């Protein structure tokens, strides 16, 4: 088990790198073909409130 | 004087780049490999049970190298991706 | 999105976890522990609430995975433990089928995302964009304090 | 910019690599661990 | 004789739920539908309709596949039969599961005729 | 804006136009029926509304893009030494259109290293390259020299209104960012106010290689912090 733990740790990190890359890369299908924009009527308001939070303070938001 | 600066401009030599932008992705990948092939040894050293002074020494000595290599890969990769310097 | 939904839309966005899901629930029922009761209650509640209403399928998606992995992982252990060609052949035949299912799972969950869900909602690909043109007209050529009256499902965009 | 077919191939390769390394890990752990 | 009742009460509400029992309940659909030639049809073309017999067939196939998986798990815990024949039985069960999944996708093709992924 | 860069050896331009048509307004208001019925006949000879603009870029340009406040416009077309642009809506009299257009050029065409020393550079930035015959009511020309540059001389062929020097931080600028040099001109014509702003600065190698070191410092600090956080 002396040489096992290290192998399992390295493999548990390679697997998570691959998992992150397969989760992030499988969603960028509407950003490659079409410019990065905000889809869906509802998210627009969230975007406008995030712009209002990053332009004004937290107290004003 | 605009006339003398405009005279000095044309006379001088052109700009030769340090490393051409066409061969930077190669260095990007060949540095990304090394900067993690080394920084894993750092975590193995810190994890390993040994003298504190020896652990510190064999951590920093091969952490500085990984630092330099990562700080020189993150420029070639950034140029290769289209966001220069 | 406030409706019920038929059975195809369950195989659509869960390739083969949908028939390991009852297996996972049963294999949790076999040896009940403290947390298995939580997982079972979560599973049954989200299953019923997703069968009734389709907006709540997202909440059911975690328990489809966690219940399925427990059902699948056990199989692998039994068939991946090497502790005799006549037995290794059976082990390989039983594990290769499930690796093949895992690969069809990837080839399905990539095709579905490529085809259905990755569709821009502001530019019809038939590439026509007449919403952004009119909205930019209103933004450029009308004074800043003017009021626009439209039906309620465009206001956010406006 | 990366094309769409190239991105599709990249996603499929990431998924295959992940689903293979997971099985490798599980088949190592099933044997090497005390059962 | 108590955990078996909770098991039945759990599966009897888990299985008809993922098969759209509410869909046939919310919109009254006949259990059996006759064709122009008075031939009982079991599946409806498209993805936005369903017949009450489809619920039963889908739930039956889900039960068969889950039961085959559970049986694969349970095979190594019998000793009335020899090891080699046990391995042979496990392989046979895996093959049956493979062909049944293939048949299930062949049936799903009816509800979505443009499905690329096939065996 | 003009972004110099010595590591990648590319100079990239980005321009933000606010365009107004001054021709006679149209009576009875807009009507797409009339517009789409007149262009199908040969009447698009010299009409007084803007349908397509023709940007004239430097000799060899790459990575053209044409962007708008509400996103990306897809009706653009880059031929040799010419970038044709189609706005979202035709700009009739009195209509405003604000847009952005950018591209990239090789740096070897605009810099020249001096003769006496190999660390004194002379840059010749073009002052205007846009549509054929426009008129500019305000021009703000910003040149972004690299992180450690230091200006020695600045000459312009057209009298400017205001010149100033500041710093502005950009990607991977971990201290003092880039050196921004901004001129403000007031009245300029499109094709007869053709000049070249001549900057003369220096960029020593003691500050050329500080760009990787300034990131190595952060990575080393993060590692030496993780060490203490894990050993304590
Ligand atoms: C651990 C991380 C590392 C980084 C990364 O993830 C995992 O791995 C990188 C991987 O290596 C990828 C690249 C691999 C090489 C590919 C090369 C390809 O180049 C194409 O571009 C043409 C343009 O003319 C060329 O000709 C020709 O050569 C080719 O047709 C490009 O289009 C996509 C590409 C660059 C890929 C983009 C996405 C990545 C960079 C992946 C991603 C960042
Ligand atoms: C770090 C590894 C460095 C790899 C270097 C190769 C980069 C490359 O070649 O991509 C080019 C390519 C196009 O470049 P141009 O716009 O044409 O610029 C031309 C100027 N020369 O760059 C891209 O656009 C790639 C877009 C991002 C990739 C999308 C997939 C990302 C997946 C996420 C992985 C994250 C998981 C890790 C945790
Ligand atoms: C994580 C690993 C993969 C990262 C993928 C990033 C590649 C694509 C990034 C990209 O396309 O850049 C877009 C955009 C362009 O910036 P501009 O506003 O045009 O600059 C103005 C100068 N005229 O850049 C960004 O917004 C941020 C990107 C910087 C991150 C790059 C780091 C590379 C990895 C280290
Ligand atoms: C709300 C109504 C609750 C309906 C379920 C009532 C449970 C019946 C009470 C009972 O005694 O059942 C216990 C019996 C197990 O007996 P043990 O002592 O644990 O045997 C040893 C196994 N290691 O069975 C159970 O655990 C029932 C499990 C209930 C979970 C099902 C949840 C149903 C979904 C909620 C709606
Ligand atoms: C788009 O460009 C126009 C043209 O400059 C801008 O209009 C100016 O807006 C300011 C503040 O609203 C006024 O003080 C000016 O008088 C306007 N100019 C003209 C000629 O009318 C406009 O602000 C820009 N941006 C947007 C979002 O429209
Ligand atoms: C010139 O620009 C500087 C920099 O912001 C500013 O402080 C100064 O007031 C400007 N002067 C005029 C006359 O515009």
């Amino acid at each position: 088990s002396c040489v096992l733990s290290v192998f399992q740790t390295i493999l548990k990190l390679v697997i998570f790198v691959a998992i992150f890359g397969a989760a992030i890369s499988s969603r960028l299908f509407a950003v490659i073909k079409f410019e990065s924009i905000i889809h869906e009527f509802d998210p627009w308001f969230n975007y406008r409130a995030t712009k209002y939070l990053v332009n004004n303070s937290f107290y004003k938001f | 004087t605009y006339e003398q600066l405009y005279k000095e401009f044309h006379s001088s030599k052109s700009f030769q780049p340090f490393i051409h932008l066409d061969t930077q992705p190669k260095f990007a990948i060949c540095g990304l490999i090394v900067t993690l092939a080394v920084l894993s040894s750092a975590l193995f050293a810190v994890g390993s049970k040994s003298s504190y002074i020896k652990k510190l020494f064999f951590y920093t000595i091969l952490s500085v190298i990984g630092s330099l290599f990562a700080g020189l890969t993150t420029v070639f990769a950034s140029n290769s991706f289209g966001v220069y310097v | 999105e406030h409706q019920p939904v038929s059975w195809p839309a369950f195989f659509f966005d869960t390739h083969f976890l949908i028939w390991l899901f009852p297996a996972g629930v049963f294999l949790l029922f076999l040896d009940l522990k403290d947390e298995h009761v939580f997982v079972i209650a979560y599973s049954v509640l989200c299953s019923y609430f997703a069968g009734v209403m389709v907006r709540l399928m997202l909440t059911l998606t975690p328990v489809i995975c966690v219940s399925a992995a427990v059902a699948l992982s056990k199989i692998f252990d039994i068939y991946l433990d090497f502790k005799k060609p006549a037995a290794l052949l059976a082990k390989l035949i039983v594990s290769g089928s499930f690796i093949f299912y895992l690969y069809l799972f990837v080839f399905h969950s990539t095709w579905v995302t490529r085809t259905a869900y990755s569709s821009p909602s502001v530019v019809l690909p038939s590439l026509i964009d007449d919403f952004r043109e009119a909205y930019y007209w209103l933004r450029m050529n009308s004074d800043e304090d003017s009021k626009v009256a439209a039906w309620w499902d465009y206001g956010y965009q406006i | 910019m990366i094309s769409d077919e190239q991105l599709n191939s990249l996603a499929i390769t990431f998924g295959i690599v992940m689903m293979t390394l997971i099985v490798i890990y599980h088949a190592v752990d099933s044997t090497m661990s005390p059962k | 004789k108590w955990k078996l009742f909770s098991m039945i009460l759990s599966l009897g509400i888990l299985l008809p739920s993922i098969t759209g029992y509410k869909f046939v309940e919310m919109n009254a659909i006949p259990f059996i539908a006759r064709d122009a030639k008075n031939r009982i049809m079991y599946f409806s073309g498209g993805s936005g309709w369903q017949f009450g017999i489809e619920i039963f067939s889908v739930s039956l196939m889900y039960i068969v596949m889950s039961a085959l998986s559970v049986l694969l798990i349970y095979v190594p815990k019998i000793s009335c039969v020899s090891e080699k024949m046990r391995g042979l039985l496990s392989s046979f069960l895996a093959c049956v599961l493979f062909y049944f999944f293939s048949y299930f996708i062949s049936c799903y093709l009816i509800k979505n005729p443009g499905y690329p992924i096939v065996f | 804006d003009i972004w110099l860069s010595h590591w990648a050896s590319t100079i990239q331009f980005e321009e933000y136009y606010e365009l107004t048509n001054k021709a006679a307004k149209l009576s009875k208001g807009f009507s797409r029926l009339e517009l789409m019925k007149q262009i199908q006949t040969q009447n698009m000879r010299q009409t007084h509304f803007v349908t397509v603009l023709d940007m004239l870029l430097p000799e060899g340009a790459t990575d053209h893009y044409f962007t708008d406040l509400v996103g990306l416009v897809s009706t653009s077309h880059a031929e040799r030494d010419h970038f044709f642009i189609r706005p979202r809506f035709p700009i009739f009299g009195g209509w405003n259109y604000n847009f952005t257009v950018g591209w990239t050029n090789k740096l070897s065409d605009f810099l020249h290293v001096s003769s006496g020393s190999d660390e004194k550079f002379v840059a010749s930035i073009p002052i205007l390259n846009g549509p054929p015959d426009t008129v500019y009511d305000n021009v703000e020309l910003s040149v972004f020299l690299p992180e450690g540059a230091e200006i020695f001389d600045i000459d312009s062929p057209v009298p400017f209104t205001n010149v100033s020097i500041e710093t502005q931080k950009s990607y991977f600028d971990l201290n003092k960012g880039h050196v921004k040099l901004t001129f403000s001109y007031r009245n300029l014509i499109s094709q007869v106010a053709n000049g070249q702003v001549l900057i003369k600065y220096d960029y020593p190698k003691s500050s050329f290689f500080k760009k990787p070191l300034s990131i190595a410092c952060y990575i080393f600090t993060a590692l030496m912090g993780v060490f203490v956080l894990k050993t304590l």
